[PDB]
């Protein structure tokens, strides 16, 4: 079964949680320029379930034409980053079927990328999933959240301009 | 007062007058030809390089109104290890310079390894058995000509890389001198005792009579009436004293022809085991320091290739509108191996090819190709140098003149996952050789008084796609396995 | 009187009108796009090929003011292998042509060889399993669509090679036909048997509902109001027919996008074990025989990439002039594995490559490598061909769009070491096509009243230069091996 | 639902999806052929015209998976001005397409004014003796086929611009219909009466039974199994109705082949006395307004000269790139007059040409020259529009091909020393003729709808560079002044 056409329980910025799953330090994301702050700061997910999504209300800069990865511009002046595990681009578009388009309006929660996880986790050498603001010169303070997530719903980050 | 620089690259001569606190007063650039005998063969004619080196001298001058009176040293940067044979009454070689790039001697080469002498030449020259070097290529001057090594000990032909040719025309014959970079490039020179390797000397049976007076990078050698000579190094070890690198640990790449990083060591030799020289260059007062070095023999000279050979781009700077024209290669890959590899590779065999070609391959992709295939070579030393060293760089100092293409430098901060620091004097080859200059003449007196001019115009950052660089990355060494050891031997 | 024959290329749509004995009185030609959606993929939109091909028919008529009531019957060649299903009651295409080029089915290829069925397909097909077939092109289609293998049983959805396609275009649905020729090449028809093969049909999931009715290459077919369609092969197929081999040991070599050399093996199906295909070709009526068969992918192609992609040309012709502006190739091999390679080796995962690169090559020596690369793909089937059948040819009689290249027709006579007589009329595609369909409606009646017509303009053969020829393959064979499985799997 | 409009363009055949409230939803672009049988003549085969323009329907409705169920109306905008002449039954021209910019018909216009018939065809069709108007040119086809005017009468042939050849074939014959901007160009129809004017179908000797049925811009006309066709524009009167022009001194300049400045002048029709034409063009329901218009012949199809004839480019966009590498022309001038000049000066006897060279004259400074006579030839007519309409305009909005080019934009603004406005949607044509078909179909209702739409995209206005406008200028009218009347008659 299948809920989309379904309607759901909606209800200083904060960035939402672009995929479900736990929150883990991005310095214990296995590729250098994450764990090091290099290309941004921010935080990893472990994902769990099948969607990447817009993770504030904004543009789509540019999705990574192995689809695999996104960028994002929000309203209030932010840049974020999405990209789905490590070394992704070998899997060369398996397991991702883009949504969203290229320079596209979007508001929080909107789908822009779907996965297909079991694939996934038996392939890409790390499932880990980076969302760092590239933008980090222009914000002041980082605020960084923990635990569970849920897609388009839990707060992940807090950024203060 | 001035101090004038002599510049003399592989495929230009510049002569470029500075000003006290390195003010580019005046600049002269003059290209002249390279020969290609063979298909691995480069040569260049020592007639042309001295024709357009003298011109060049004479222009600079002129340009701004000043002549000997004005000018307080002469400094020397050179393409290194280019041998050249000549006559000592008349100045006349008995042969074209042979250039670093030239392959022929590698049949040489070959039996120097089938004895055993390769634990010998690494050791005590730093140095690998590669055609690269001079000491192979005057072997081969001297086993082909008639004369050679008996007008050899009777003492009327003399040895010579650019630096010495330079100084021998520039005071009719009167002083035959080296200093201490240009010769640890032969394969004739021991580098810890200084002085020619005589095991060397024996083996590749060159007369000792030939050789230069093997002196300091900064000391006056002698005058011209152009008027003192006080500077000599070879170009890439210029480069990193325009740097000011000078330190241990301080590092720099420049992108010349080929693509030379080396790192300053100190007062330490450090052995290689991943590929890379050991070789010496100057500390603060123009003293021996050693370096560890990574040369990859082509670089702009392949955006050359392009524009010349090629015709598929009219200016060297119009490759950087073509190449970010297509977003990627589209799986192509160009190995530059024009002259053999080289780089950590050594195997002179290997020629150029472009891999992975497809029906919707247009020229964009090969020229976008072409600049990727710099930065894919700058990264395979690196990671070398990090090995040797056990240093990892956060930033990658350039210099040379392809670092003026954004594109480059910017795939370059990428594939690295490292910035890429550019200065904004970006030919700095002539200015570590007019502060050899500057100092042994009283100019100066020493570097601190020239901390203040390295000022970085732009740092590039990996963006985004440096999450590729390893897909990326992965797809150039496949490619260079294909290249390697195409020539027959 | 006239005939038309309707000549649909992988590049091109031409029509030809011919009168009573061989006469090109007007001709047509339109060309339409190549799509590559991925590196290894080629594809054509069916509504273009339809479009040009319709367009063309219109075009040769109106030039000479004929319409319906003067043409006898209507033959047509087609470019082999591109499988497209449509649909039956709109005349839409599920999806594009996917083309006999295209590498994107080597997925399923490697499937149906670690279950162990290619001493299957190889012995009822006469085929080698293969990206280039129909057979696994319609699959993938099936299995990418959503209706597919549903509709495919309801019956709503057509198979088609373009033979197939045009005819239910041209008789707005009413006939669904193919001739023996072009559904030799499916992989899903046998060869002995010459109906479908159902373990085949069973291994790829199609439904048998899909399949055309396989008919004579000479017989009317239906009519059309465009009168009787008459004549129908696969263009190769029917350049062997206009070139009138037809009997034991008759061979020719086309040159078109690609080149494929077919030798006529009378009644009987030879087994191959050099490399080659054992097809399905026509007899002195129009009936089946077998052929040997010798397809490398690019050829004409190539030239065309030169021009296109690369622009170093601008004519295809200007290849010839820039050619033999050099000399040689200096070292420098193009393996034109754009698509894979196929011809002997088939393997799909080879992509192209220049190799042997030095900084004097210019882009005349990639030009000339170019054309020389068509001369040694040739060698290798033709070396293939004579291993096969036992039999030496004293000369090769050759057709295409690239024969009018007189640098490459005499090169490839020197590296074969043969004679290559040329024929005068180039393009006798649309000649065996029209021949079929003239014998069928009594036009003609047969074959000797056009012997005739078989005149060879210019005989080349190999002059002092023919020595090298050895050392100049020698050095293809290396760079073939080294652009063999690029593509990782 | 939505709306299509087919746009059939001087060099292309373009359709495009328009769902409510503008949004390109889909477009599709299609090439075909430019004839050029004699220097100054130009021609278009009716055949291409249609094969283009019809697969270009069925392409974006696939592309969008849509078919007439979902479209509500479709409007047609066309080059105007080329006549077609063909047959009633069969649906074949007796001739191809003699476009707006041929010049054959320049011997029958000498005629015309050696009577004395420029006052008449002035003040009773706006426009001026020509070769550029259809008139002429069904007189030319007329007398050079043999039935023709005997044909004519008995009705078995039908004249038509590109609106009516295109409804014609649509409709399987059933319509023969114009609208009042397409027939105000053909110098046969009176602009007052809004009838076919019947001295000039004397004079010329054409038999009024060939012409369409002159109907509104707006009004469904028949309907097509493509479904109803409501909306017909010239391709330049539908761009003045996409700019939402409208209303009194409403005006906007096309840079498409040409350049066509148009300004609405409401419901009167005012006399030029500065080389313009009075034209009509819609108003806000798709009623009879009139309109002044300046005409020049060449503009986006220069830079289509320097790609495919003279081959200096590869892309039209890379005229952008090579125009601001030099600064300057270097005193050089092009003159684009490749069909006569027309534009202020009529004049069918000018030829192209390229003035004030010089032996350091680079392919760059003809590219930029190239670039800067579009935006010379543009003031030309903008003062004569303005010395007309005695309004000084502060702004010049623009659309077209051409305008995605910021060095033409800019250059454009300092050579007139006014603002340049260019809107998001720079392709305006094809939504001009959508909305004249959305309103006759109450998709629409009515332009305030639609006022939302038009959002400037980039206002460019004069640096300071504008300072030395006039002096640029002037080099520009020494240089028309000679290009003029080279032909001999």
């Amino acid at each position: 079964g299948l809920f989309d056409k379904l309607k759901s329980l909606v209800s200083t910025i904060e960035i939402i949680a672009p995929l479900s799953g736990e929150i883990v330090n991005i310095e214990d994301v296995p590729d250098v320029v994450f764990a090091e702050k290099i290309v941004g700061d921010g935080i990893a997910i472990k994902p769990t379930g099948n969607k990447m999504v817009a993770p504030v209300d904004g543009t789509i800069g540019k999705i990574f034409e192995t689809n695999h990865a996104f960028s994002i511009e929000s309203d209030s002046g932010v840049e974020l980053f999405v990209h789905f595990g490590i070394d992704t681009v070998e899997l060369k578009g398996e397991g991702f079927k883009r949504i969203a388009e290229e320079g596209q309006r979007v508001k929080v929660g909107d789908t822009v990328i779907e996965f297909d996880l079991p694939l996934l986790e038996e392939k890409a050498k790390s499932t880990l999933t980076p969302v760092v603001i590239s933008n980090m010169d222009e914000i002041k303070e980082l605020i960084k959240l923990s635990g569970s997530v849920t897609v388009g719903e839990t707060p992940v980050i807090r950024i203060k301009k | 007062k001035y101090i004038v620089a002599l510049d003399q690259g592989t495929t230009s001569s510049r002569a470029v007058v500075m000003d006290h606190d390195a003010n580019i007063i005046s600049v002269s650039q003059r290209e002249f030809e390279q020969i290609y005998p063979k298909p691995g063969w480069v040569e260049h004619d020592p007639m042309e390089i001295w024709a357009t080196q003298s011109s060049t001298l004479v222009e600079v001058l002129a340009k701004a109104d000043i002549s000997s009176d004005q000018i307080a040293a002469i400094g020397i940067t050179n393409q290194r290890e280019t041998t050249i044979v000549w006559e000592k009454e008349t100045g006349k070689p008995i042969y074209n310079a042979i250039v670093w790039q030239c392959r022929r001697t590698a049949e040489i080469c070959e039996h120097l390894k089938r004895d055993g002498l390769e634990d010998y030449i690494r050791s005590n020259t730093g140095l690998v058995i590669d055609p690269y070097f001079s000491g192979t290529k005057v072997k081969w001057i001297l086993d082909h000509v008639e004369g050679s090594r008996e007008r050899a000990r009777r003492g009327e032909l003399l040895f010579g890389t650019v630096d010495t040719w330079l100084i021998w025309k520039m005071t009719q014959g009167r002083v035959h001198v080296t200093d201490y970079t240009n010769a640890s490039r032969t394969m004739l020179f021991n580098i810890h005792t200084l002085d020619w390797d005589d095991k060397m000397l024996e083996v590749l049976d060159i007369p000792r009579e030939m050789l230069p007076e093997v002196r300091r990078s900064s000391e006056v050698y002698g005058q011209t009436n152009i008027i003192p000579i006080s500077g000599i190094a070879g170009d890439q070890q210029a480069a990193l004293f325009g740097q000011l690198c000078v330190k241990e640990g301080m590092a720099k790449n420049t992108y010349g022809t080929g693509c030379f990083m080396l790192m300053n060591t100190g007062e330490k030799a450090v052995k290689s085991e991943n590929g890379l020289l050991t070789t010496i260059a100057c500390g603060p007062t123009g003293e021996v320091n050693y370096a560890l070095e990574g040369a990859v023999f082509m670089a702009g000279a392949s955006i050359q290739w392009l524009r010349d050979e090629m015709k598929l781009i009219n200016d060297a700077y119009d490759s950087e509108y073509f190449a970010t024209k297509v977003q990627n290669t589209n799986g192509v890959y160009v190995v530059p191996a024009f002259t053999g590899l080289g780089a950590p590779y050594w195997d002179p065999y290997a020629r150029g090819a472009i891999f992975g070609l497809t029906r919707g391959v247009n020229a964009n992709h090969i020229i976008r190709a072409t600049l990727e295939s710099i930065a894919y070579q700058t990264r395979d030393v690196l990671e070398a140098m990090q090995a040797d060293s056990g240093i990892r760089l956060h930033a990658l100092r350039v210099d040379g003149g392809a670092v003026a293409n954004n594109f480059l430098m910017q795939f370059q901060s990428d594939i690295l996952g490292t910035r890429v620091e550019r200065p904004e004097v970006r030919e700095v080859t002539a200015l570590g050789a007019a502060y050899l200059a500057g100092l042994a003449v009283g100019f100066w007196q020493n570097l601190d008084e020239l901390q203040e001019k390295a000022v970085i115009e732009r740092e590039f950052r990996p963006g985004i796609e440096t999450t590729e660089r390893n897909y990326r990355y992965a797809g150039w060494k496949k490619a260079v396995k294909r290249a390697m050891a195409w020539e027959e031997h």
